[PDB]
């Protein structure tokens, strides 16, 4: 496959060799093909051109001239009569389609996740007991979400309303945003191992050291692959892929699911020993509910469709994959936030309070 | 793979196909008027 610049650039070294370049009937075809002549008084059967990008090349054009060498001209006072009707029987509506219903199954599962979200960290932030280092690594997450929905937004009313700078800055900007979210999943999985597995911890040193992690880490993916497009291709947007570089942003966002997924599958272990050290059908209830919860957080539902490379759009796999990943990850924040902001007993009690005080008072 | 990004790519094919598309029918059309 070939772009509109290669097409571009091809008509006009199509259109260059035409300068370089009954009766013959002399070149009486058109002004963008490049086959000038009319062949002797006979029907041109010159191929369908193999320059332009599908065009069945197979076929044929089958221009003709007649009487001994004259056009065939003005039906109904037309001119320069041709015959490649047939040749441009060829080539997306279902495309645009299925494209149109992921976008807006998405932009509302985005939407009621920042105002969930959002009123997530308000709830957070405002109350002074809820802050903890547990909490503020939540703020963190919950955060990276919404930089993530509100970007995503903000590529698509660029991309949807020519390498200008600020299409340039959107999508790099939504690649880190997605990148920082991703990694702070990665964050509160590994807090949690580290909370787990380990007797001691130091607040000072390590909350610092994730955040670190979770912010600049992103973000020299992100300018180490913007420094390699803009010295190696630096074509138009970079909504195109140039090619296997995408792999340097792809594979470390990857390379942290499956490490979370076995966090997430570790933690689960300790779960069922424990209960089993305390005791039956309460004890697979438990911890059926407990795994539910967790789910979200983790991320686990990535590793369904992690390892599978670029599938053609026309197909099941690829319909399926969009369908889920576009459903789960735009309310996996809404989830979040509900599973531990709103129903948090913390915040459920400290809310209760905090309404009851201001009533007494009212 | 990243699915975003896979979605991504697949709207940039996608819109500049179109552009091209759309570019050989007014070409078709101009060659029609000839």
């Amino acid at each position: 496959v070939m772009t509109k610049e290669e097409q571009i650039f091809l008509l006009h070294r199509a259109q260059a060799q035409c300068e370089k370049r009954g009766r013959p009937c002399l070149p009486e075809w058109d002004h963008i093909l490049c086959w000038p002549l009319g062949a002797p008084g006979e029907v041109v059967a010159v191929p369908c051109p193999d320059y332009i990008y599908d065009f069945n090349h197979k076929g044929h054009a089958y221009r003709r001239c007649d009487r001994n060498g004259s056009w065939e001209l003005v039906p109904g006072h037309n001119r320069t009569w041709a015959n490649y009707s047939e040749c441009v029987k060829f080539l997306e509506t279902r495309e645009r389609e299925v494209f149109d219903r992921l976008a807006m199954i998405y932009t509302v599962g985005y939407s009621v996740s920042l105002a969930s979200l959002t009123v997530a960290v308000l709830i957070l932030a405002y109350f002074r007991r809820l802050h903890c280092t547990r909490n503020y690594i939540h703020m963190h997450l919950f955060l990276s979400f919404m930089l993530r929905a509100v970007s995503i937004f903000v590529k698509d009313a660029v991309l949807y309303s020519a390498g200008y700078a600020g299409c340039r800055v959107a999508v790099t900007f939504f690649l880190y945003f997605l990148a920082t979210n991703y990694y702070w999943i990665l964050v509160e999985g590994l807090y949690l191992h580290s909370l787990i597995f380990m007797a001691f911890f130091s607040e000072k040193k390590y909350l610092w050291g994730f955040t670190v992690f979770g912010w600049g880490l992103p973000a020299v993916f992100v300018a180490v692959w913007v420094s390699v497009r803009a010295t190696l291709a630096n074509t138009g947007c970079w909504d195109l892929s140039s090619g296997n570089k995408k792999w340097i942003i792809q594979v470390p966002i990857l390379a942290s699911i499956v490490l979370n997924f076995i966090l997430f599958i570790n933690i689960v272990r300790v779960l069922a020993t424990k209960l089993r050290e305390t005791n039956t059908r309460q004890q697979y209830r438990k911890l059926l509910k407990s795994t539910l919860v967790l789910m979200p957080l983790f991320g686990v539902h990535y590793i369904v469709f992690m390892a599978t490379p670029y599938t053609e759009v026309s197909g099941t796999l690829w319909q399926v994959q969009m369908h889920y990943e576009m459903l789960f990850n735009s309310f996996q924040g809404f989830f979040v936030a509900i599973i531990y902001c709103f129903c948090n007993g913390e915040v459920q009690a400290e809310i209760k309070k905090s309404w009851s005080r201001w009533t007494l008072a009212l | 793979s990243v699915s975003e990004i896979q979605l991504m790519h697949n709207l940039g094919k996608h819109l500049n196909s179109m552009e091209r598309v759309e570019w050989l029918r007014k070409k078709l059309q101009d060659v029609h008027n000839f």
